[PDB]
RNA sequence: GUGGGAGAGGGUGGUGGAAUUCCCGGAGUAGCGGUGAAAUGCGCAGAUACCGGGAGGAACGCCGAUGGCGAAGGCAGCCACCUGGUCCACCCGUGACGCUGAGGCGCGAAAGCGUGGGGAGCAAACCGGAUUAGAUACCCGGGUAGUCCACGCCCUAAACGAUGCGCGCUAGGUCUCUGGGUCUCCUGGGGGCCGAAGCUAACGCGUUAAGCGCGCCGCCUGGGGAGUACGGCCGCAAGGCUGAAACUCAAAGGAAUUGACGGGGGCCCGCACAAGCGGUGGAGCAUGUGGUUUAAUUCGAAGCAACGCGAAGAACCUUAC
RNA sequence: AGGCAAGGAGGUAAAAAUGU
RNA sequence: CGCGGGGUGGAGCAGCCUGGUAGCUCGUCGGGCUCAUAACCCGAAGGUCGUCGGUUCAAAUCCGGCCCCCGCAACCA
């Protein structure tokens, strides 16, 4: 509706879930996909499996885009990080790096009890 | 739970009853589907092994997901119980009171217990002047069913909301 | 089990504590913007101090990164 | 079944061909240990199969086999309390039993009239690609791909 | 004293990014969140995810250690300032000025309270959701106090090395940090680990002693009763400090050992499950039992290892009722 | 390409009250 | 006396409301599990919807009486 070819793709990857934002050069997203976009609701939807269909659908997406030139950024730990990478890897695209960008807190606020209890 | 849907009948002559319950007669399987479709809703086999096959002409996922919702209203309505002690602390009843005026507006009964031990003197007096008290407090959200019995080692009462 | 190069070693005698002298700590970074640890770098405990101490300083001033995203991981 | 990997049984192949596969699926067919009733029955079948389909039925039986052999199915592993069909590969001998098995189950869900018969035509289903077998080897497969999200499970 | 060192030692004044949250701005759409599963929850007023900026408040990732420091509580971004303690070399000055410490005075986490401020996250209570027999719990969603500051109090704690402080002595080896040296090895002061003698109830300790001593102070003299009562003192309170007895029990205890045990670990095994085939449970009947009747339904057998079992032969017999 | 190791993941280690 | 609302297997609750369609939990029975009990799972039994009756093709359902339950207005109490 509106193109680019080129940009970028922020894996989000929470244990919940796997969610795969494709944006442009900018830092503007265009076509995003979740568990929920693959029906996958409750435990599957954060699966590997999920995650990787996840993120072949957001790489078709971006492919109605003519969107070939995108960069890959891991953001968080999660199950699908991995598998969304692979998945994105054989898509079809042109896959320029596989960057890792944790969101890891410098020793920010103390984090819940659960996710904690790391002490 | 589970009808035949307009086409999942073979049930050949059917009771062409509608959402609205109206009787069509015994039409065909096959003029009864017709309908339905025109009146877009699904005649739906009620009672297939009956007096004409009960063709209730309603969309059935439709009905289906109606009662799923009725059944998930129903649920929530429940009994909560306030079991103060002989020994009142005033503050927490006061809290207690709360609790029970909240579950009360929520829908839910306040059955108002007491912990008696032996000592058995101005126990029951004392339960009596709580939980009575306590009703005098909240009479706006319940009403007593049970008022204040002993239960030789509780006193119970039933605090029943005003209006359903 | 760890033995390809040291930090230390690959490099030659400078002042650690001179922190505007950017390109030579860039070393001990990883390729992450984190520290190198006693065991990547091999200087003197004391030593290995004092230069996490320069490398704050410089990421203070804006000099060092604070953090990187790695790469191609 | 602990120690070793428990060797798997080579049998005396078919005396009117040369063929394990078929020996196999007679056995299969046999219930109570009544083999030279089976034996016949396979022969009737095949006879059956030449008289219709007219290729000799020995191909047709091992296309219809390959037809309902399946390649992924659903074992069942709990996990955290719930119960996963847990969709891993079938190995080789293992699949082709299982294909067997169904070819089997097929002949007697059939609602026709004879044991050759019923078989025969079972058989033709399958090499066609289509009946009741293949259906089951289908479904089968659906389970492995609608429950593909727990294959990480793996034994 | 002089010279030199290390250090998250303490305080005061600043600042630096990551993160989170919150809002503005975009770009964008059907969910995100969550879990062992889910559900409440938030979301079309457009979230979640992503970029840009701002507002904050807390806390300091990597270094990081088994490390350093303090007397102990404790202490981590970095910088500056104020400053404590300490170690070493020289052996230079002083000459016994020392060690301890009832009481005293001071410190003293966390929580707590008082007053004022702030408040992003987290988060008792509390409101929800699940879970369950129940759920005032573990799990999830929120959520106030409180965490943070200032000022005041409170003073307890597994305030633990569960080991009072000082000095002398009595094998080493090891790894470490730190200081000097004539520096592949010496010599100081820390921090660990292994062990000579010795000790110890063993465990273990073992030059950083729990060994040998000497100095001194604290405390113990069975467990409950009980850190309770009573009094006293302190405290805004919460409480704390000081601290019994009557009665009661003939144990409470520690350390090991042998087992047995565990929804501890590892290595193993069995038709133990899986894979497969065929059954029982459903039907009738055959029995044996349980139970109930009866004049008696003889007695025995009890989860596997009782129940088509003693019975390998009950019409009378057998047979015991 | 294999050899391991050290680290970082993330998955799995469900639940399940009692006794002459 | 008024008015309101109610009445469902043994107990608590849905349905009425939308004329055809009786669930849910607790208990009762039987079985399984277990060493044994609880819990757990499985079945089984069990309601004509106060009633007279009407409807209507057909009512738990719509209508009323009567019976009640419930609160309040109410004198002797
Ligand atoms: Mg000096
Ligand atoms: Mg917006
Ligand atoms: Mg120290
Ligand atoms: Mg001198
Ligand atoms: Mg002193
Ligand atoms: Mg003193
Ligand atoms: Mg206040
Ligand atoms: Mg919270
Ligand atoms: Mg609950
Ligand atoms: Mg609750
Ligand atoms: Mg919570
Ligand atoms: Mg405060
Ligand atoms: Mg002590
Ligand atoms: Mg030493
Ligand atoms: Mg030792
Ligand atoms: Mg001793
Ligand atoms: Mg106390
Ligand atoms: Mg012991
Ligand atoms: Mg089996």
């Amino acid at each position: 509706k509106r193109q680019v070819a080129s940009g970028r793709a922020y894996i989000h990857a929470s244990y919940n879930n796997t969610i795969v934002t494709i944006t442009d050069p900018d830092g503007n997203p265009i076509t995003w996909s979740s568990g929920g976009v693959i029906g996958y609701k409750g435990s599957r939807k954060g699966t590997p499996y999920a995650a990787q269909l996840a993120a072949l659908d957001a790489a078709k997406k971006a492919m109605a885009y003519g969107m070939q030139s995108v960069d890959v950024i891991v953001r968080g730990t999660g199950a699908g990080r991995e598998q969304a990478i692979r998945a994105l890897q054989a898509s079809g695209l042109q896959v320029k790096s596989i960057v890792d960008d944790t969101p890891v807190p410098h020793n920010g606020c103390r984090p819940k009890k659960k996710f904690r209890k790391a002490s | 739970k589970e009808y035949l849907t307009n086409e999942r009948i073979r049930a050949k002559q059917v009771r062409v009853v509608g959402p609205d319950g109206k009787q069509l007669g015994i039409m065909d399987t096959r003029e009864a589907l017709r309908l339905a479709q025109e009146m877009d809703l699904d005649l739906v086999l009620v009672g297939p092994n009956a007096d004409p096959p009960v063709a209730r002409i309603m969309d059935y996922s439709k009905w289906r997901y109606e009662q799923q919702m009725a059944e998930k209203e129903a649920r929530k309505t429940e009994v909560k119980s306030i079991k103060f002690r002989v020994k009142i602390d005033e503050h927490d009843y006061q809290t207690k009171l709360g609790h029970i005026k909240r579950f009360l507006q929520e829908g839910h009964k306040v059955k108002v217990t007491i912990m008696f031990r032996g000592r058995e003197v101005a126990h029951p007096e004392l339960g009596e002047r709580i939980l009575n008290r306590v009703t005098e407090d909240l009479k706006d959200l319940a009403v007593v069913e049970m008022k204040p019995e002993m239960l030789g080692r509780d006193m119970n009462m039933l605090l029943a909301p005003v209006k359903v | 089990p760890s033995r390809k190069a040291k930090v230390k070693a690959t490099l030659g005698e400078f002042d650690l504590r001179d922190y505007r002298n950017v390109e030579v700590l860039k070393r001990f970074l990883s390729e992450t913007g984190k520290i190198l640890p006693r065991r990547r770098t091999g200087l003197s405990a004391k030593e290995q101090r004092i230069l996490a101490k320069t490398i704050k300083r410089a990421r203070i001033l804006g000099l060092l990164p604070f953090t990187e995203k790695l790469v191609r991981k | 079944a602990r120690r070793r990997r428990a060797e798997v049984r080579q049998l005396q192949p078919d005396l009117v061909y040369g063929d394990v596969l078929v020996t196999a699926f007679i056995n299969k067919i046999m219930r109570d240990g009544k083999k030279n009733l089976a034996a016949r029955i396979f022969y009737d079948a095949c006879k059956i199969i030449q008289e219709k389909t007219g290729q000799e039925p020995l191909k047709v039986f091992k296309q219809a086999v390959e037809n309902v052999k399946p390649r992924m199915e659903v074992r069942s592993r709990r996990v955290g309390g719930a119960n996963y069909q847990v969709p891993m590969e079938v190995s080789p001998r293992r699949q082709q039993s299982l294909a067997l098995r169904w070819l089997v189950q097929a002949a007697n869900q059939r609602p026709e009239r004879r044991a050759a018969v019923r078989i025969a035509h079972e058989l033709m289903d399958a090499a066609e690609g289509k009946g009741g077998a293949v259906k089951k080897k289908e479904d089968v497969e659906r389970m492995a791909e609608a429950n593909r999200a727990y294959a990480h499970y793996r034994w």
